[PDB]
RNA sequence: CAUGCUUGAGGUUCUAACUCUGGUCCGUAAUCCGGAUCGAGGACAGUGUAUGGUGGGCAGUUUGACUGGGGCGGUCUCCUCCUAAAGAGUAACGGAGGAGUACGAAGGUGCGCUCAGACCGGUCGGAAAUCGGUCGCAGAGUAUAAAGGCAAAAGCGCGCUUGACUGCGAGACAGACACGUCGAGCAGGUACGAAAGUAGGUCUUAGUGAUCCGGUGGUUCUGUAUGGAAGGGCCAUCGCU
RNA sequence: UCGCUGUGAAGAUGCAGUGUAUCCGCGGCUAGACGGAAAGACCCCGUGAACCUUUACUGUAGCUUUGCACUGGACUUUGA
RNA sequence: UUAAAAACACAGCACUCUGCAAACACGAAAGUGGACGUAUAGGGUGUGACGCCUGCCCGGUGCCGGAAGGUUAAUUGAUGG
RNA sequence: AACCCACUCCCGUUGAAAAGGUAGGGGAUGACUUGUGGAUCGGAGUGAAAGGCUAAUCAAGCUCGGAGAUAGCUGGUUCUC
RNA sequence: AAUGGGUCAGCGACUUAUAUUCAGUGGCAAGCUUAACCGUAUAGGGUAGGCGUAGCGAAAGCGAGUCUUAAUAGGGCGUU
């Protein structure tokens, strides 16, 4: 089943996403362009633990 | 007995006629697919819904090739 | 509360806030009510001959509220702006 | 004597002079399965309905 | 490593604590009880307190509803069709089927293309593979049931990509409440395209669980004399067949 | 304070139609008055009660293990 | 005070516990019964004169014995934050 | 036979009697019957065991208190327009 | 032909205290009112306290505005 995951900024900021993936399909980090509110800006965020 | 379900009712339908005003934003029928296509003045929800992005009078016609059926505002 | 054994609102919404044990000190007064001291000197003793405010304020803010009567000045009382005005426009020296 | 009112209702309505406001359910946990848009009309305090002040007053000993 | 300094653990021994429902003296004229003295045991036993095991010997309780009576059997939440009487809604232990997920591409955008099937010819396969031609118009397809849709294809392929963005939100639909559904537009930053433009997930409708409590990341809030902290609040998120 | 056939909260002395019948006792018999007696014991219901059972839940008397106190001396083995 | 029986008791049989301040029972305890008894004795359990007999199973659950190994309480408090 | 008991039939059932009577019936030197005094009791006693008995009361006596327990259940609820 | 009542006379069931909301009727009025208590004792005093004259925010706080927000944009609540 889909296990949940964070997405976690580049910057230094503390702001995540959280979302689901395929561990077992896809095992590699996801490696995402979003949109960080703090800095007001689109960064890259990086895969973390949901617990 | 291996029957007893049933799902709860969607309300779909008309909810203004031909003739009726219509203030922008305004619902104007709930569809599964496009029973209805949109005409001039009207939008297309994610789910297939009709809305009003003007002001004016329902018109309800059907036109045009393969035979559809339109929803459109018209100057009231 | 009851509603026949379904969840009732006291139990089925989100408790929220905190109570702010700082505010319990304090008043807030009109300027229609600063024409009630005795004589021209607004004061939190002043303001505690008459009945404006409780025997346990420490902290009093002036708003704007009505008219002011005379010219009064302030001891070690707040205003806001519109009350800063109002009180300053009629002769009310404001100081400490 | 006097009237006790409810603890748990006047932690969850504090009273104002436009009614009574209050918070809204669903917000607690099981939030990444749900919409930003549901997630985010779900987060401001609202006023209690009308077919609701009859029952909640009389908890709060208002009425 | 003899050696000195303390502590952990076992074994034996001694008497002096404690024990005797053992003998003889006295209180006393007394199978109680004390005191004295002999004998035995002996730092064990036993009691207080803290703790693990066992414990129907004893106790306070729980052990659902529907239901052509109750039990046994079956069901209980959500989606699609009929019943349902051409707006909505509408019951039965009425007639039929599905769900408790999947997808970092199966999402966005620009460009490009049309299926199933039949027949004819063609090297081994041969009724049916791959190939060429004619006919066909959707009898195909749609991640997944059924209904409603599908040429600007919502179907199929490729390049680039992260709008599966943040704060909102005119106005509506539904509705006992709590929840639910659609959304033009505005402001920030973006992605495709020469541009008009499109993008706030997927053709639509199932894929779900209130509060309390507790954990994790931030915080212009509070912080019981004061300065901090603990704790609390707010925002984001996790844990319920 | 009659019978019958119908009607009717569905088995009538009392309602409809109809037939019978002067007024009142006494000795007898029990077919009806859904006759008297006991707020059905059977059945179901009540978020009722008791008492009984057990590997239902949560406790508990008793029994049992160890730490500390009452509680000491010497020798010996052994560890830091 | 609707059941006198095929029910209960019984002599006989077996298992088991108990070394005496006995096991066991009643008592917050002192104490008392067992017993002024001492394993040919005392308590519990089942079967039920007498005759012939009483077969196989120790996997389950109890009880008895074992102590190597595995887990395991109060207590103590190395180390880190 | 006395004495103790209660197997059968009938009567009685508003009884002579809140468990009897008339006819028959069982034991009758014993694990017998009986008088007087004494001991054990309410989650307790006693029981050759029937859930039996503990003052005509027993799957937990009687009495006084908590107490006007609680009763989503029956019944009742009084003059006029 | 479901319950209750043989009949009479007498008794027999929506009360009281304290907190509070709405309406009617009064006193004062941007103010109204006192509680214990004192008392020349239903007077008079006693205004500690309670409600109103200002809201928004979880709060610090700011205030005819405030909260959310990067936003004097939108929106919620409030104001003659
Ligand atoms: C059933 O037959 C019922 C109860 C009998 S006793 C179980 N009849 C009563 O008359
Ligand atoms: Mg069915
Ligand atoms: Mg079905
Ligand atoms: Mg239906
Ligand atoms: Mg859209
Ligand atoms: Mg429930
Ligand atoms: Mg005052
Ligand atoms: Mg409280
Ligand atoms: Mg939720
Ligand atoms: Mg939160
Ligand atoms: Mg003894
Ligand atoms: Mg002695
Ligand atoms: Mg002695
Ligand atoms: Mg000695
Ligand atoms: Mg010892
Ligand atoms: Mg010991
Ligand atoms: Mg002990
Ligand atoms: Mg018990
Ligand atoms: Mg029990
Ligand atoms: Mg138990
Ligand atoms: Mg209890
Ligand atoms: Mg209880
Ligand atoms: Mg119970
Ligand atoms: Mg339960
Ligand atoms: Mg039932
Ligand atoms: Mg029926
Ligand atoms: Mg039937
Ligand atoms: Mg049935
Ligand atoms: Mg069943
Ligand atoms: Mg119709
Ligand atoms: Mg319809
Ligand atoms: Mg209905
Ligand atoms: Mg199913
Ligand atoms: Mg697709
Ligand atoms: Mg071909
Ligand atoms: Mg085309
Ligand atoms: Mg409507
Ligand atoms: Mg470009
Ligand atoms: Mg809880
Ligand atoms: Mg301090
Ligand atoms: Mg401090
Ligand atoms: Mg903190
Ligand atoms: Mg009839
Ligand atoms: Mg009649
Ligand atoms: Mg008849
Ligand atoms: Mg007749
Ligand atoms: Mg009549
Ligand atoms: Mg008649
Ligand atoms: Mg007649
Ligand atoms: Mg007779
Ligand atoms: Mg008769
Ligand atoms: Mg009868
Ligand atoms: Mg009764
Ligand atoms: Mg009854
Ligand atoms: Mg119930
Ligand atoms: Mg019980
Ligand atoms: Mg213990
Ligand atoms: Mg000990
Ligand atoms: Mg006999
Ligand atoms: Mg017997
Ligand atoms: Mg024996
Ligand atoms: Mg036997
Ligand atoms: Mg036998
Ligand atoms: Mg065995
Ligand atoms: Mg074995
Ligand atoms: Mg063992
Ligand atoms: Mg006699
Ligand atoms: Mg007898
Ligand atoms: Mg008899
Ligand atoms: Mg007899
Ligand atoms: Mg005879
Ligand atoms: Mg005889
Ligand atoms: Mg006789
Ligand atoms: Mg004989
Ligand atoms: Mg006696
Ligand atoms: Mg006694
Ligand atoms: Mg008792
Ligand atoms: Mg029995
Ligand atoms: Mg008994
Ligand atoms: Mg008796
Ligand atoms: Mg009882
Ligand atoms: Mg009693
Ligand atoms: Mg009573
Ligand atoms: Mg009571
Ligand atoms: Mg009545
Ligand atoms: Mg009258
Ligand atoms: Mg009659
Ligand atoms: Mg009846
Ligand atoms: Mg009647
Ligand atoms: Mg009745
Ligand atoms: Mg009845
Ligand atoms: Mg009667
Ligand atoms: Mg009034
Ligand atoms: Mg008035
Ligand atoms: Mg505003």
């Amino acid at each position: 089943m889909r296990e949940l995951i964070r997405l976690v900024s580049s910057a230094g900021t503390g702001h995540f996403y959280t979302t689901d993936k395929n561990k077992r399909t896809k095992p590699e980090k996801i490696e995402i362009k979003k949109y960080d509110p703090v800095v007001r800006q689109h960064v890259i965020y990086k895969e973390a633990k949901i617990k | 007995t291996r029957n007893g379900r049933d799902s709860e009712s969607k309300r779909l339908g008309v909810k203004l006629f031909g003739g009726q005003a219509v203030k922008a934003g305004n619902i104007l029928v709930r569809q599964r697919g496009t029973k209805f296509h949109a005409g001039y003045g009207v939008g297309l929800g994610k789910d297939h819904t009709l809305f009003a992005k003007v002001d004016g009078v329902v018109k309800f016609e059907t036109k045009g090739a393969f035979g559809r059926k339109y929803v459109s505002i018209v100057a009231a | 509360g009851f509603e026949g054994g379904q969840q009732p609102l006291h139990r089925r919404l989100p408790k929220f806030g905190f109570v702010s044990l700082k505010a319990m000190d304090r008043a807030e007064v009109r300027t229609s009510e600063l024409a009630k001291v005795e004589g021209d000197v607004v004061s939190l003793q002043t303001l505690k001959d008459a009945n404006l405010i409780n025997q346990h304020v420490q902290r009093v803010k002036v708003m704007l509220s009505g008219e002011v009567g005379r010219a009064v000045t302030l001891k070690g009382i707040a205003a806001t702006k519109g009350a800063r005005a109002a009180i300053e426009a009629a002769g009310g020296k404001f100081e400490d | 004597p006097k009237m006790k009112t409810k603890s748990g209702a006047a932690k969850r309505f504090k009273k104002t002079a436009g009614g009574l406001k209050h918070k809204h359910a669903f917000k607690s946990h099981i939030l990444t399965k749900m919409t930003t848009k549901r997630k985010r009309q779900l987060r401001g305090t609202s006023m209690l309905n009308k077919s609701d002040v009859a029952r909640v007053e009389r908890s709060l000993r208002l009425r």
